[PDB]
Formats: structure tokens, C-alpha cells, sequence
């Protein structure tokens, strides 16, 4: 069981250094459309970024940091009406755990079936919203050292850009820096805030290197090539890209994201849904192509070293499936995919796969 | 010359407060109320009636959302340890000691009696011995550790350096009062015992006192009264806060429900020893009052009591709210504010009441020896503007 | 008048010894070498190296059959409570607190301080708020509960109450100086905080001091000084003897190799401190032997009544209270002491203007001595700690204890 | 939650030496298991440490039951002897809050009084095993059991006897070759126990006056059990006595075999069993178990069991009507079970 590989975990809070308020915070009817999904990112880092490197010094500019992000230590309340998020400083979450059983290295080469979610710790947003944490950080170090940092975030609080401004934020306030209906509508769930698993769709994490992107590119940039190939070894009707907004910097979280529908590489190369108060899900409704390429998920600074891996996952896939695309770790740029499928379509993405470029 | 014989040589010598510290809790260490109730219900899963009654009693208990408490009881399941516990008591006692050794100037060669209290924490090397090793004091230094005495204890050390310092002419009294409150906390679900981990928090001051002439320009106040008052006769009183283990072998104190009463009759009789001494009916005889942050029950019984105005019975409520029940080191707390509010004026009288366990309620009775300056370096120096805030009945 | 009465003003105040009672532990807690060994094996059965280290330590530690344990430790594992404290420390502190009332016939009401001394029991309300509720002492007692000051507090104590007697005229000050074991038992397996275990053994007492004119006639002795050292500032000197969770997570009184070495240099400071103050001018190496009459070493160990022996060249007959206390009554902490003397007044030693110079170590590292000065010839008594078997001391301590 | 303390004597012994005859080095792998129960009014609430009270002054008369075996240092193999090192008595404290006196006296066999009288073999740790477990069970009804392990080393059955009829009184105030029934055995070395080669198992009735009566005009108890017993399974058998004299009398042996077959059969170069060796058939008779007064109540019922039963088995006879414990090797054990379920349907 990889969810055991952890052996003990101690959870703690942090808050913001002053005190935001309390002050409401309304939730736009988007950010309530998608208060069922959730962002699992995971940072690498060698044993060289955290030389010497203890939990307080981890924890220090989380205080600062949620000083900015006032949002992300706050709660989910309700006046039967439209939730927000009150600003009273619950904090935010901090895991640390250990791995002395293995090492970063072992867990790059372990199966990705539930291998990331115990890097990641964090629950939904229920049954209890009024004392459920919003943004999960967990710090696991591993036997021979190095550090994870797993964030779980919440995608009512902003899209995944948002997380990776927020761990990006982190990391320079450490240094020193001084700052087919697209969305589907599904029964209630009350307040528990979470998709129910009606299938058992499996999730999995690819790996492409350069020369194979560019490779299997003649046949149809790199998400272009990445998506139509997918798209073409999957089906064996609709797409829903999403690119979000990255011209963000010093920002509190936000929800802005970018949808595209398209009706096949042509295809993936080239809004009044939500009526006032539905639940709605569009991750892995209309097998949306989620993407953060246009991130900087490998810019982060940690003791003037950069992270070995990055691996980012969604929580709350709805039926279709979700085919997050990523930046590749330097190097000869590569793409990490992360993407969720029903059990037979992901087998069967697997199988092509391994027969064009031996990835399963 | 017979009249000077007898005058001068059984004159009571004059004990100065040269200076004092009082400790400032890091300003990233605040638990607000929010993230308390959801820690207390991530320990209390399964005693929600334990979590409701802790929720209206922190509701209701007039602290604020700056208040302080001790990294090891930061994670949702407080272990505290021995070295965490010691780690807290070096934190709070060296910086309340840094900061008064660079107020003061003094030398650590210079400190002749070292009085420490604290109730829960009792190591050994008693605390007094870490704080010798710390600043290398003298092998002949009278170096006491008072602990188990309460919230009152504090007003004790100040009458034992007063003693002391009648008998040892040209001597300096370092008083340390704390209350490490990793070990003060309580890892159980009895309602009767949860009440410290919602009021207690971080604190401590490190006092200077001396009965050196040099010092009779540079003291901030010279010791008038210490009155103390010990009720541990009268068996109610006795058991009213009582260490003890719950039934499933946790160890906390127990709140007597009749505790408010007994209270009430101890502080009585301590203003009725008072009251003579200073009579040339108390709200004329002092200008300060600073009644120990023990709850904002106990802050409005003795109110109504005195009948002390809104202004009189300030620094004990904005006390309460900023840094919450500091135990016998809140006496300070509260002084500072009086000194950085500009009403520190030179000869007004200041009354400190601090009751606790035993039962115990002592009072000391300061004069000022100099008028005060308002000051940076203190535990008030950033939120002494918005104070003093409206208190109100009920937080959420 | 004028130089008479500056004299009078000038000189301090006589603080009197006016009498003290020990706790005579009963004859049912009783822990011979045996028995302890035998509980030892069946608790400690996962680390037989501990076992063996501490029969080792035992086996030498120059106890007796007699010496007791509170009914905690008598368990397989023990079990103490914070209940099972409490009621050890009621047992041990009413007791000698009886009776000292009981030999002096001390009314409650004519206490006017109260030190209580205990080092790892530390309870709230404080043991002496326990003592003003038993016992109905007055509302304005100046009441002192030191705690964490180790096994030299004892000497702490009744400093204090002298610091006390000379600012506040026709006064008594009882001081109450213990060490309860049920909070001090380890329960881990570590061969560094199991040492305390197998010497520390159950005792009290309880000490009424007083500069009033009336008891000055009946006072046992006269507080003549009391120098005190506390080598804190060395680092080493400072963690020899430290309280710390173990691997597991139990709280014990680790010892450092460099224990002797610190005791001794202690031990040394102190006693140069006090050469000056009772040395005669005859000697003014000045023999120590030649400026007291008896001598309270405190009941650490053996180690260290061996080379206090060796350094001040003691003859046997003068560390004979030391050795007979360690071997009856084994390491009673602070209250040792307070044991020592009552072994020189039923063989019968104490006589009027002699001299006694007490001298406790501890943890800080403290060394506190004492000097007394026998008011009165004391004679021999029944109500002591020593009645039932004063007649079979001195006895012979062999070097080894066959287990 | 069982709880296990020590008691010592009050006086010390000083390392005394008691040195063990022959009977006793050839009966050492005996031991004896008592139980008594007492009724609610026997106690009203009696605090564990006012029972512990009379035992430091009872060890004073019985001083040899606070010692442990030991050999002499001339050699790694000699002659046993007890030290009286004052190791003590082990005390058992134990609650039953599930079950009653009563559940507990109709509670039937299969390990009835195991579970109330703690025990330990002598080893293999002979310098540190107790001679003697002393087990107090409160039960919720109120009534206790008092269970008495006692090393056969130490004396017989009726040592036993007296050694709780004199805790009972001090607590009251008052001031204190196939025919030789002893058979040679391998050597256990260190550790006194005999491992049991085939079923052994134990069964433990009683016969109500009625029924004894009947009995006995079919054919006293002891004739009557006997001839009952050995008819019913036969369908040698030394008889085990006592001497038929005593006052206070400390800690030792004076059993009887019948045909008395000499003592002087026996050496030291081996281990040696008697009970069980050949059907025994020990029998008390009259004893003071039921005499003795606990607050002025006397004895519920009390039970008598010998560990270290030889292979074919022991009867053991005690005046209740009458107890009898029988412990037998093999399928007889069902055998004359059923007899006994179709005559007095005890089963
Ligand atoms: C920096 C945030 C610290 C939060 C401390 C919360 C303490 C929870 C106490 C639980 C009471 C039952
Ligand atoms: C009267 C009973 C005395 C029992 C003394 C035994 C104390 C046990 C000490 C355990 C050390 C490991």
C-alpha cells in the first residue's frame, strides 16, 4: 500500500502575523462552480536546498505570506445562502512528515498509483465547512534528506495558477525578496463539497523527453502535440482546454481561468452556463485538457537551488477524464502528464503508449 | 543625640524598581479564535459537549486575537515535552533577562539575590540555576525558586527580595516571574480542568530591584506595602484551584465551581488590611490600580466591588485582552500600559492585587519615583495606539 | 549610651535551633537489597545490562535492610500517581509536622514563616498551603515553597528563614524539608537515571527556628553560619546532574561521568569559603578537624563521604553519623542531614558549646554548609528515628553486599 | 489488571540458612494451591493494605516462607538450601468486576482456581522465585478469594493450613520397585517442573452429607471415597497422611505413606516424585480451614490442589460434605467422569 509509506504525521497551523479581520470575502459565481475541485502539487527538492533547513525556518515566511494571500486562512460560511469566505484567521495547515523508509530518488521510480497522495495531505471541505482548511502544506523529508512540499489547495480559493504563485511567493519571501454543456450540473451535496467517486478511474503520471515530443510531433507546440496525440490514442466529442491568465505577480489568489471548446489536432490548435446557485464540476466533464505550461512551477529558489521534480494533479474528476499538461524539469525540455482516466481508458492509453514510446 | 540613635539605625531601608522587562511574545505566534476552536475540535472529536463548553468559555473571556502560545502546543495533538518545556522557559526567561540587562545596565557580577517563580515548571537545575549559567552570576548568589505558589506567587517573590534586601545593604534583586505553560497544559476532555488551556498564555518579566542610594534618581518606583493574605485555613479555599488527575490519569487543575465566592472573600479581606495603611473608599487612595488578569469575572467582581471606573479598571481588561492570563507576571503587563498611556505622573500610587491558588491573594502597593517617559522597547509598543479597544460581551 | 545603643541597633539577631522532629518511617516499606534486586529483574526484564548495572551500583552503595520506600514503588511495574504523591507527602510532612509540635509545644498560630523544601514534587496548591490548611495557620504567614533546588536546598531553607528572623523580631519560622519518591521513581531502562532509583529512599523533616528571648534558654543550638556556593556558571558543573527524557520518554535524573570531579572541586570552593569563619587563629592545608566538634556530611553516596574523608582526613569516628545514616536510612535527599545530627545526640556526643558543621551538595551545582553551636547539652531520648536501633550502631558496612 | 507487590518480614533474618532434608529435596517439585472464599460480611470494605499489615509480623513465625533457594558455593550442583535473604511473599491483587462469589462457587471445572490463585514454578531462575503467592480477589459481589500458592519445598498441605490459619488469627488481634511410592526422574536441572507426557487434567466435586451417608451404608468419608474411586475405575494406590498431631507448627513436612514404606529409599544424586507416582490418594481429613473466622465469618468453601502430578494421578480428599480433586493422565479421566454423571449426574 503506497498510502502507507508515510509512518506519522504531525499537523499544526499558521496564521496570518496580523490580524486580517474578519472582514467577508464573496465568492464570484465561478469560484462556487468549482467548490468540488482541488490542486495536489508536489515540489522536489534535493538535499542541497534544504541544507540545514529546520521546520521553523519552513514555516517562518508562511506568516507573511498569508499577511498577503488573506483569503487563503480563511473559512467557508453561509448567512441556505451563497457561501463566503469570512476572513477569520483559521490558518492554514502544515503537515510534517517523514520517510526514512526511502528517498526522493525510489519515489521517481515507484509506481505512480497512489503515490503522490500521501506527499500531498489534505481533505475536501466538509461535512464541516466552517472549520475545514482551505490550503493544506506538507513538508515530508525523506531518509537520505531533501524535501517535498505538497500543497493540497482548495480551487474555490483560485485556479492551480494561484497555488503556484503561492509556493512561488513562499519561496522568494524565504530568500529575502520584500514583496455538451461544458460545465456540467450535478446533484446537490449539501456541505460536504465533494464530487462522489461513482467509477474507479485511475490516475497516472507520464514522462516525455524532448527528442520524443518532437518526435511524435511529425505525424500531427509541444501542448498542441501532446493534447492531438492523446486525443488520437485515447478515443481508439468535445475538448475543453483551459489556459488560465499568467500575468500575475504579487497578487492575492484569484480565479480567472480561460476555457476553449473545441468540436484533431486542428482542433485543440484553434459563459452564461452557470445559472446563479447550481452545483457545477467541469474537471473531467467534457475531458478538459487542463494545462500550466504557461507557469513557473522549476523557477522556484530554494537556497539558490531549483526543484528536481514537479508533478501536479486534480481532485474531484468528474466521469470523462483530466489531462494535465506540465513543464518537463530542464533537462531538452520534457513534459510531465498527469491525467486521470475510467480504468479501461487509461489502460488503454497505457498500451499505446508503451507500444509508441515503451511509457506505461 | 539620642532620638537620631534610635531613628536612623532601626530605619526600614527603601527598596527601588530600578527597571523590569516584561517579555514580548513573538509577532508571529497569535492564536485566534477561530484557529482554536478548529484545534479543539481536531482533539475533542469525541467530547463534543467538551468542545462546546470550551468554545463558550473563550467566547466570553474577553482575550484578543494576538494572544501567545508555546510552539509545542501548536500541533493538533499537543505533546509537550521536557525539552520542550525547558525550550520555552530559555526562550521566555532570556529575553526577559536580555532585556532588562540592557534597560538596567547592571552586570551579572552585580545581581546579589535571584528570585524565580514559576508554578508548574520545576526542573533541575531549578530555573534560577539556568539563569546563573546563563550570566555567569556569582557562586555566592541567593538564588531562590519558588514554584507550586500560583498566579499570587509573583507578589511573593517581590516581599521575599524586600526582606532580603533589608538584611544585605547595597544589593540588587533580580525577580523572574513566569509561567511556562507547555507543562500547564492539559491533555484530557474534563470540562472542570479545560478552563487554563482556553485563559493561559505566554508571559513573563524579569524586576530589578535594589536598595542602593545610587539608584534613588534612576528607579522608576520604590516599593511601599507588600500585604498578603493566605485563606489555605479554610478547607473550601483550600481545594478551590486544585492540581489533579482526571479518570483517565491526565493531570490538570480543577476549577472549583464555588471558586468566584471564595475569591471575592479573600480579596476582602486583603483591602482590609490595606485599608488602614494607607488611609490618610480605595478608589482615592491609589491613582493606579492593577488588579491581576484572572478572568474578566473576577476583573468585574472586584470593579463592582471597589467601585472603580471604566478608566480606573483599564489596564487590567486591555491586559487580558492583549496577552491574556500571563498569570503572576500580568502585574507587569499591566504597568506598562499605565507607564506608555503618559500616566505614570511621579508620586502617584500604584495597588497591584494578584490572587491565585493556596488560596492566596497578596497586594503590593508601589510609588512612583519618577515620572515615566513613554517608551519603544516594551510589549506594548505597537498595539498600546488602537487601545484601548472595545471589549465586547460576546466574540465569534 | 550613644556607642551601647549603636552596638545594640548594629548587631544582628541570635536565630535559635529550638528544636526539629524526623520522619521514622514504619516498619512495613522496608525494601531489602534482596527484594529490590528480584522487583528489578522483573521490570527492567527487556535490558538484563541495566539489571546488572544496577546490582553493581547496589551491591556498593552501602545501604542497609531497614531503609523504605513509599507504598508506589512497592508495585511490579510501579504506578505513581499524582494521588499516591500527594498522600506520601501528607504521611512524611504531617508527621514530622506533629511531631515537632508534639516536642516543642508550638501552638499553630505562633508560626510566623513557613519554608517548605521538596525538589521534584512540586504540587498546586504548594506543599506549604497543604501544611496551613492541616495545620490552621494564620492568613498573614509568610509561606515559601523552594522546589528544583535538588538535595542541598535543605541548607537553602533555613538560610532563608535566618534572612527572614533578622527582619521580622519574636518570630518562628518551621521549615519542612522532604523528598517524595513517587514522583521521582524512573521508569525507563537507560543505565544513566536508574542510579537515583537504588539510592534514594523515603524521609523528612521539619526544623523550628526562632529568635524570640523565650526560646533561647531551651534552644538546641544556635545558627551560627551559612555559606553557600552554586558552581553554575561552568557548563559541566551545571549539567552533572540534570533532569531529561530518556529515548523512550521518561523523565529521569541523568549524572554525568564527571561527577565526582565537580562534586569535589564544589566541595573544595566551599570549603575555603568557610576556613576563614570558624578556623582559629592557630591555624590562620589548615586542619578543618581542629575547628568543629561533629560533622553532617551529606548522605549522597559513599563516593563522596570517601573523599571528603580522604580530603579532610576525617577519622573514622567523625564521618560515623554520615556512614550510619547512608547505611540506616539510605539517601534521604535534603532532610539527610537533619538525620546525621539526631545519630550524634542519641549516642550521646552533644554537648554544650560544640560545634557542627553541616555540608549538603546538590544539583546546580549547590554546596551549601552550616555551622551550629549546641546551646545546651541535649540528652538521649525516645522519639526519635534512631530509638529502635541506636543500640546496635555503629555497625560494620562491608565493602560488597552479596545479592 | 492483576497488581504484584512484595511483602517482607518486619524483622530482618540476617541471611539465615535452613537446610532441606531429604523429603523435602525429593517432594521439591510439589506445590500446593489453596483457595478459600469469604462472603460479603466477612469484609466490609477491607483496604489491601490492612490485609498486608498482618502478614509483616506472620513472616516472623514463618520466617523460612521469605527465602529462596540457593545452592552452596563448594559447587554449581549441591545440596539446596533456603537462604532467608528476606526476598517475601509475592501478593496478588486482583478485581473481578464481570463475575460474583457466588458465579464464581458455581462456576465448575475445567481451571476453576487457576485463575484465583497465582503460582510459579522454583526457576529457572531458583535465586529470585518466590516460595510463596499470596492472591487476594475481590469480587463485585464483595466476598474474596484468598489464593495460596505454596511451594511444596517449603511444607505440606497442612503448613499451608496453618500458615493462613495464623494470618487469619493475627488479623483477628490475637498475638502469634513399582511398589515404592516415591519414584526417581530425570533431572530438571535449575528449574523445578515436571512437563506433563500425556492429558493431564484436573476434576474437582463435592459429596453432600445425603449422599455420603448412602454411600457409607452401601459399604467414614475416607473408606467410603476410596473404595467409590478405585472400584469406579476398576471397572498400587499409597494413601497419603497426616502425622495426626500439631500446634502452631512452622513450616515443614510430616506426611505418612501407607504400606509404610520406608523414608530411607532415597539419595541426592537425582530428582524424586511422590504425589501422583502411583495413585495417590492423599486425604487431610479434618483440618482448621473451615475453623478459621475472617471478621467472625467463616469460610465459604475452600479448595485444595497439588501441582506436579505424577503420570498416573492423584486423588486429594478434604472435609467440606466432602471435596475431592482428582487429576488423572488419561481417557479415564472421561471414564470415570461419565460414572459419576450417571449416579450423581456431576459433570
Ligand atoms: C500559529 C497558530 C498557533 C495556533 C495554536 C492553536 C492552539 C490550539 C489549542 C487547542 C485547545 C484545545
Ligand atoms: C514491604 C514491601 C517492601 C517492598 C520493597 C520493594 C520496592 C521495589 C523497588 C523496585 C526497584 C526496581
Amino acid at each position: 500500500n503506497p498510502e502507507n509509506r508515510v509512518s506519522g504525521i504531525k499537523l499544526s497551523s499558521v496564521v496570518p502575523a496580523k490580524a486580517t479581520g474578519n472582514q467577508d470575502y464573496e465568492l464570484k459565481n465561478i469560484d462556487l462552480a468549482m467548490k468540488l475541485h482541488y490542486i495536489k502539487g508536489v515540489y522536489f527538492f534535493n538535499r542541497e536546498a534544504v541544507r540545514g533547513l529546520t521546520i521553523f525556518d519552513l514555516k517562518r515566511p508562511m506568516f507573511q505570506l498569508l499577511d498577503i494571500f488573506y483569503t487563503a486562512s480563511g473559512r467557508i460560511r453561509r448567512p441556505a445562502g451563497r457561501p463566503f469566505i469570512k476572513c477569520n484567521d483559521g490558518g492554514v495547515r502544515i503537515v510534517e512528515a517523514f520517510c526514512d523508509d526511502q528517498t526522493i530518488a525510489e519515489w521517481l521510480a515507484m509506481d505512480h498509483e497512489s503515490r503522490d497522495d500521501c506527499l500531498a495531505y489534505g481533505s475536501e471541505l466538509g461535512p464541516d465547512l466552517a472549520f475545514s482548511p482551505l490550503v493544506f502544506v506538507q513538508f515530508t523529508s525523506f531518509k537520505c534528506g531533501g524535501m517535498s512540499l505538497g500543497l493540497s489547495w482548495a480551487h474555490v480559493l483560485g485556479d492551480p495558477f494561484s497555488a503556484s504563485a503561492f509556493v512561488s511567493m513562499w519561496a522568494q519571501i524565504m530568500a529575502g525578496r520584500v514583496p455538451l454543456y461544458p460545465i456540467k450540473r450535478v446533484d446537490p451535496v449539501g456541505d460536504h463539497w465533494q464530487f462522489p467517486n461513482n467509477c474507479n478511474m485511475k490516475t497516472h503520471t507520464f514522462q516525455f523527453t524532448k527528442k520524443q515530443l518532437d518526435q511524435m510531433a511529425s505525424n500531427l507546440s509541444h501542448f498542441e502535440v501532446i493534447s492531438a496525440t492523446i486525443w488520437k490514442l485515447l478515443a481508439k466529442g468535445v475538448v475543453t482546454i483551459c489556459r488560465y491568465n499568467g500575468q500575475r505577480e504579487n497578487e492575492t489568489a484569484s480565479n480567472d481561468m480561460v476555457l476553449s471548446t473545441a468540436e484533431l489536432s486542428t482542433l485543440i490548435a484553434d459563459e452564461k452556463v452557470l445559472s446563479e446557485s447550481s452545483d457545477f464540476i467541469m474537471y473531467g466533464a467534457n475531458l478538459t485538457f487542463v494545462d500550466m505550461e504557461e507557469a513557473d512551477v522549476y523557477g522556484l529558489k530554494l537556497q539558490g537551488q531549483k526543484p528536481v521534480d514537479v508533478n501536479y494533479s486534480i481532485n474531484g474528476v468528474g466521469e470523462q477524464g483530466v489531462v494535465l499538461v506540465l513543464a518537463g524539469p530542464e533537462e531538452d525540455r520534457g513534459s510531465t502528464v498527469t491525467v486521470v482516466l475510467p480504468e479501461n481508458q487509461l489502460e488503454k492509453l497505457m498500451n499505446e503508449l508503451n507500444q509508441e514510446w515503451n511509457l506505461a | 543625640i539620642f532620638i537620631a540613635t534610635v531613628y536612623f539605625m532601626s530605619k526600614p531601608r527603601h527598596v527601588y524598581l530600578v527597571d523590569y522587562a516584561c517579555y514580548k511574545p513573538p509577532v508571529t505566534c497569535r492564536v485566534p479564535f477561530a484557529t482554536f476552536m478548529e484545534h479543539s475540535r481536531l482533539i475533542l472529536k469525541n467530547n463534543p459537549k467538551s468542545v462546546e463548553f470550551q468554545m463558550r468559555i473563550l467566547e466570553r473571556s474577553g482575550l484578543g486575537e494576538e494572544t501567545c502560545l508555546p510552539p509545542a502546543i501548536h500541533y493538533i495533538p499537543p505533546t509537550p515535552t521536557m525539552e520542550a518545556a525547558r525550550g520555552e522557559a530559555e526562550l521566555v526567561i532570556f529575553s526577559a533577562m536580555d532585556s532588562l540587562l540592557q534597560k538596567t545596565g547592571l552586570k551579572p557580577k552585580d545581581i546579589d539575590i535571584l528570585i524565580v517563580n514559576c508554578s508548574l515548571f520545576s526542573p533541575t537545575p531549578s530555573l534560577s540555576a539556568m539563569v546563573i549559567n546563563k550570566y555567569k552570576l556569582r557562586s555566592n548568589i541567593k538564588s531562590f525558586n519558588l514554584s507550586g505558589m500560583g498566579c499570587s506567587a509573583g507578589l511573593i517573590s517581590i516581599d521575599l527580595a524586600r526582606d532580603l534586601l533589608q538584611v544585605h545593604p547595597n544589593s540588587n534583586a533580580v525577580v523572574v516571574s513566569t509561567e511556562i505553560i507547555t507543562p500547564n497544559y492539559y491533555q484530557g476532555n474534563e470540562r472542570a480542568m479545560l478552563l487554563p488551556n482556553c485563559l493561559f498564555r505566554m508571559g513573563g518579566a524579569a524586576i530589578l530591584l535594589s536598595n542602593r542610594r545610587r539608584n534613588r534618581s534612576r528607579a522608576k518606583y520604590r516599593l511601599v506595602h507588600v500585604v498578603r493574605t493566605h485563606k489555605g485555613a479554610d478547607d473550601k479555599a483550600y481545594r478551590c484551584v486544585f492540581e489533579e488527575e482526571d479518570k483517565e490519569g491526565k493531570v490538570g487543575i480543577s476549577l472549583s465551581k464555588d471558586l468566584m465566592a471564595i475569591a471575592g472573600e479573600a480579596l476582602k479581606s486583603n483591602i482590609t488590611t490595606i485599608g488602614p495603611l494607607v488611609l490618610p473608599d480605595f478608589k482615592q487612595a491609589f491613582e493606579h490600580f492593577c488588579i491581576h488578569a484572572g478572568g474578566r469575572a473576577v476583573i468585574d467582581e472586584l470593579q463592582k466591588n471597589l467601585q472603580l471606573s471604566a478608566e480606573q479598571v483599564e489596564a487590567s481588561r486591555m491586559t487580558l485582552h492583549r496577552f491574556g492570563n500571563t498569570s503572576s507576571s500580568s502585574l507587569w503587563y499591566e504597568m506598562s500600559y499605565i507607564e506608555e498611556k503618559g500616566r505614570m505622573k511621579k508620586g502617584d500610587r500604584v495597588w497591584q492585587i494578584a490572587f491565585g491558588s493556596g488560596f492566596k491573594c497578596n497586594s503590593a502597593v508601589w510609588k512612583c519615583n519618577k515620572t515615566i517617559k513613554t517608551t519603544t522597547d516594551n510589549p506594548w509598543s505597537d498595539c498600546i495606539d488602537r487601545y484601548p479597544v472595545h471589549i465586547p460581551e460576546i466574540v465569534k
